RNA sequence: AUAUACCGCCAUCUUCAGCAAACCCUGAUGAAGGCUACAAAGUAAGCGCAAGUACCCACGUAAAGACGUUAGGUCAAGGUGUAGCC
């Protein structure tokens, strides 16, 4: 029996998503690494910061967004440029969004002296991958 | 530290342990449990101790067609704010918690004088709207099993009428209160009996019978009389439509047993329409109120016949020795006749 | 209202198809309906359909069976008449080959395989949530093979369907509503049944035919 | 008001509809059986005591021989006898006021 | 301090294969049971097993291996409920 980033089986009363559901075991096999950097390819180093900057990028976020998120980011840093991607409901407004959206980008952008841009994807609820 | 902080849900669940020790095996634990609570539905984004006017989500971007600015809430006004936050979050913590009253039925913390409501409506479409549903019991059943053992498995015991002469009873099982519940409710508007009345208030005749070591005897019982029965026959005869009988139950009290030997009854009575036209006589009535006047019942659809009864003396007939105390008059018990509640 | 007129107009009529003139006693002594198993075999509900016995073996009263086979005809011909759903039952793989086959050249509806549990009780999550199911069923052989009663005379006793079986010494015509004693076993026996059947059930849809053509007229 | 308006007021109506008033209310008692005789009042000392009785509650009811359709739907239209404390779940002194009312 | 509040993470049977919401039926409508294929009341969402994926193959090895028992271990990875030093 392991317990490892997996949902527990209930009645079926338990609406999980794609990666909430499938296991971390399949994370090669049938999913993709929510960042993308080669800090952890041989030759290169600082993949601690890189992991410890990104932890704390996806909490913020998730704090500065919150409500609004249904799911895990997608991260891709290309060289210099760093680009977010996540995934929202349209729970409040887009003055709010965009001054958000805004206020993020200059916080990282002026915080990790890199150039910063994030995308969202609206959607009515949240998609769900079985009911569990 | 921040990077030690988390989500939330892990913070509930760790403070409510739902499961893993405690809540198996039924120990649970001495009435203490803590209520889930949301925060981060309650405040606005905006709110902080730096009251900040943020036009972007706190204040309207636009004022009078002019760009707003950003500007300070002093000492008193977020004092002001903080104050109405705090009443906002004791109004909802009232209104979270407050007392529960469901209709006390046969007695406190007893399922037996609680209705369900209606039956839920069909997947064809079905509505029921007209039935009333009733508890009769609930029992805490447990059968053990190899690796888990002790199961505890809720049964239930359910009727279902309209007040019309048509009702139903049935059982429902199941691991939990309200999914028994529901199972015995459906299953109970798909099965019902139907049973005749005589003036939509009694009962065609007495009736004795035995089911089960479970003797039950009813006597029927004219206008103005009401309901002295067990408590579970006033139920089914308040769904069922007749206001007034009396009743008695000797030897074992299985109200399941009870039950079902009370529709048996109710549906093997004979109308005094079919027992007219059986017999080939017709039927007279007779009152108290009325004086020596017969009122005919019901007549034989068929033919009549052509002679009468011949006189039956000193019958054949196996009566009872507490009917005939009780008739003699020499019976005596406080218990008899008491002055209960009404009906 | 018409439309339920003509609905009733058939009702007050007796033999108003004309199911009578389809069987006689000839016929069914000619087919061996009035045959019977042993004494042994014999069952209390259908002693008094018995006429008598001989030679240890059963005997069936032919007035009697022509009473409830005029009662099963007329009745099925109203249903068909009315476009009720017609449904056979067969558990003897002897004939399910030619009662499958009368079944489609009738156009009602047969089941000769193995009977499901619940198959008619829990039919809604069987098939979907709205379905018509039959509204009439009849029994070539009301008893399955190791000779108990079929679980669908059960089922349509409660679920409030008709029933027409024929029933031989060993079967249970409690449940039976039309229930006609015969030979359940012998194959002109069932030949003829399933003749008189396509017959009856043929007669009252080109009769509905014919009576709506002339509506259409009128 | 003192007047017998007030019950066909609709007030009345929607606060009872065509059942009794004795039918809505019910006594908290001890087990099984309760005592064979009502408490001997609702009020004391223009106080109320706690599940009072329904004519009790509502003050704005009247008790008197002249609300005739107030005092008959305690004693049976089917039975000239009337209905006893324990059974309409009023107390013993506004029973016993109503029982000479009616009388 | 409390693993006898817990989350998180694992041993165990498991070198198993069953676990099962939702319906129906039998038992006089009791706890409970539902298997007979030349077939007699069982139908099954879903999970698991399995399949496919990784290594050199389709085998093999890894991986996976549910419901639950052992109030199994861990407040000493970390956090947190309760009780205390403050
Ligand atoms: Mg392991
Ligand atoms: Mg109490
Ligand atoms: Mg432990
Ligand atoms: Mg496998
Ligand atoms: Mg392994
Ligand atoms: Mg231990
Ligand atoms: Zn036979
Ligand atoms: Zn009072």
């Amino acid at each position: 029996k392991n317990r490892a980033a997996r949902v527990r089986v209930s009645k079926g009363d338990k609406p999980v998503t794609y990666e909430e559901a499938h296991a971390p075991h399949y994370i090669a096999h049938r999913k993709g690494w929510l960042s993308l950097h080669t800090g952890n390819l041989d030759g290169e180093d600082h993949a601690a910061e890189r992991t410890v900057e990104d932890v704390f990028l996806r909490k913020f976020m998730w704090g500065t967004f919150p409500g609004c998120l249904a799911d895990q980011l997608v991260l891709k840093r290309r060289g210099n440029q760093l680009e977010i991607c996540a995934v929202v409901l349209r729970q409040l407004s887009p003055h709010k969004y965009y001054f958000l959206v805004g206020y993020s980008e200059t916080l990282l952008s002026y915080f990790y002296k890199c150039p910063v841009r994030l995308h969202l994807q609206t959607v009515p609820s949240k998609v769900v991958y079985k009911y569990l | 530290s921040f990077f030690t902080k988390l989500t939330a849900d892990e913070l509930w669940k760790g403070a409510l342990a739902e499961t893993g020790a405690g809540a198996k095996k039924g120990r649970g634990k001495r009435t203490k449990k803590k209520k889930r609570k949301d925060l981060n539905r309650g405040q606005i984004i905006g709110e902080g101790r730096y009251g900040f006017l943020w036009p972007g989500l706190n204040v309207p971007l636009m004022k009078n067609g002019a760009v707003q600015t950003i500007a300070q809430r002093s000492k008193e006004e977020q004092e002001k704010v903080e104050a109405d936050m705090i009443q906002q979050r004791e109004e909802w913590d009232r209104k979270k918690k407050m007392k529960v009253k469901r209709e006390r039925g046969w007695s406190g913390n007893s399922w037996g004088g609680i209705s369900l409501g209606p039956p839920d409506p069909g997947p064809c479409g079905e509505t029921y709207e007209d039935f009333d549903t009733r508890i009769l019991e609930v029992r805490n059943v447990f059968t053990m099993t190899a690796k888990e053992g002790r199961k505890k498995s809720i049964r239930v015991l359910v009727a279902v009428g309209n007040g019309k002469g048509a009702a139903g009873f049935s059982i429902g099982k199941a691991t939990d209160r309200m999914d028994a519940f529901r199972k015995a409710k459906n299953r109970a508007v798909h099965h019902l009996h139907y049973i005749e009345r005589y003036e939509d208030h009694t009962i065609f005749h007495d009736i004795s019978l035995r089911f089960k070591r479970t003797h039950i005897k009813m006597k029927k019982q004219p206008k103005g009389y009401g309901l002295r029965c067990h408590r579970a026959i006033i139920t089914i005869c308040r769904l069922i439509g007749i206001k007034d009988m009396y009743a008695k139950v000797s030897g074992s009290i299985n109200m399941l047993s009870l039950t079902q030997g009370l529709f048996r009854g109710l549906s093997r009575q004979e109308t005094h329409q079919q027992l007219a036209d059986k017999k080939g006589l017709h039927v007279v009535e007779i009152r108290e109120e009325c004086g020596p006047l017969p009122i005919v019942v019901a007549s034989p659809r068929g033919p009549l016949r052509k002679d009468p009864e011949p006189e039956d003396e000193v019958p054949d007939v196996k009566l009872d020795w507490e009917d005939v105390k009780t008739a003699q008059g020499m019976k005596r018990s406080v218990w008899s006749n008491l002055k209960r509640a009404a009906t | 209202d018409f439309n339920d007129k003509i609905l009733n107009e058939p009702l007050k009529h007796s033999d108003f198809f004309n199911v009578k003139e389809l069987f006689s006693v000839r016929s069914l002594f000619d087919a061996r309906v009035h045959l019977g198993h042993k004494a042994g075999c014999r069952h209390r509900f259908m002693e008094p359909y018995i006429f008598g016995s001989r030679l240890d073996h059963d005997i069936i009263d032919l007035e009697q069976t022509a009473t409830h086979l005029q009662l099963a005809l007329n009745f099925t011909a109203h249903m068909a008449y009315r476009k009720g759903i017609i449904l056979f039952i067969s558990r003897n793989r002897q004939f399910s080959y030619l009662i499958e086959n009368m079944a489609r050249d009738c156009g009602e509806y047969a089941h000769t395989r193995y009977f499901r549990g619940g198959m008619l009780t829990n039919a809604r999550l069987l098939f979907g949530p709205t379905v018509r199911l039959p509204d009439l069923i009849i029994f070539l052989h009301t008893l399955n093979n190791i000779f108990e009663p079929h679980v669908a005379v059960r089922d349509a006793a409660k679920m409030n369907i008709p029933t027409v079986g024929i029933v031989d010494t060993n079967c249970n015509p409690c449940l039976i509503t039309y229930p006609v004693p015969g030979n359940d076993d012998s194959p002109l026996a069932v030949h003829l049944y399933c003749r008189l059947f396509q017959t009856a059930i043929t007669r009252a849809k080109e009769k509905r035919q014919q009576v709506e053509a002339l509506y259409r007229l009128q | 008001d003192e007047p017998w308006k007030y019950l066909e007021s609709e007030e009345y109506q929607e606060r009872y509809g065509s059942r009794p008033v004795w039918a809505d209310y019910r006594r908290n008692h001890k087990g099984g059986v309760p005592p064979q005789r009502t408490r001997k009042t609702c009020i004391r000392r223009n106080k109320v005591v706690g599940n009072p009785c329904p004519i009790c509650r509502d003050h704005k009811l009247h008790v008197d021989f002249r609300n005739v359709k107030l005092l008959e739907q305690f004693v049976c239209a089917h039975t000239g006898i009337i209905f006893y404390a324990p059974y309409t779940g009023v107390c013993v002194k506004q029973h016993k006021r109503l029982t000479q009312a009616i009388q």
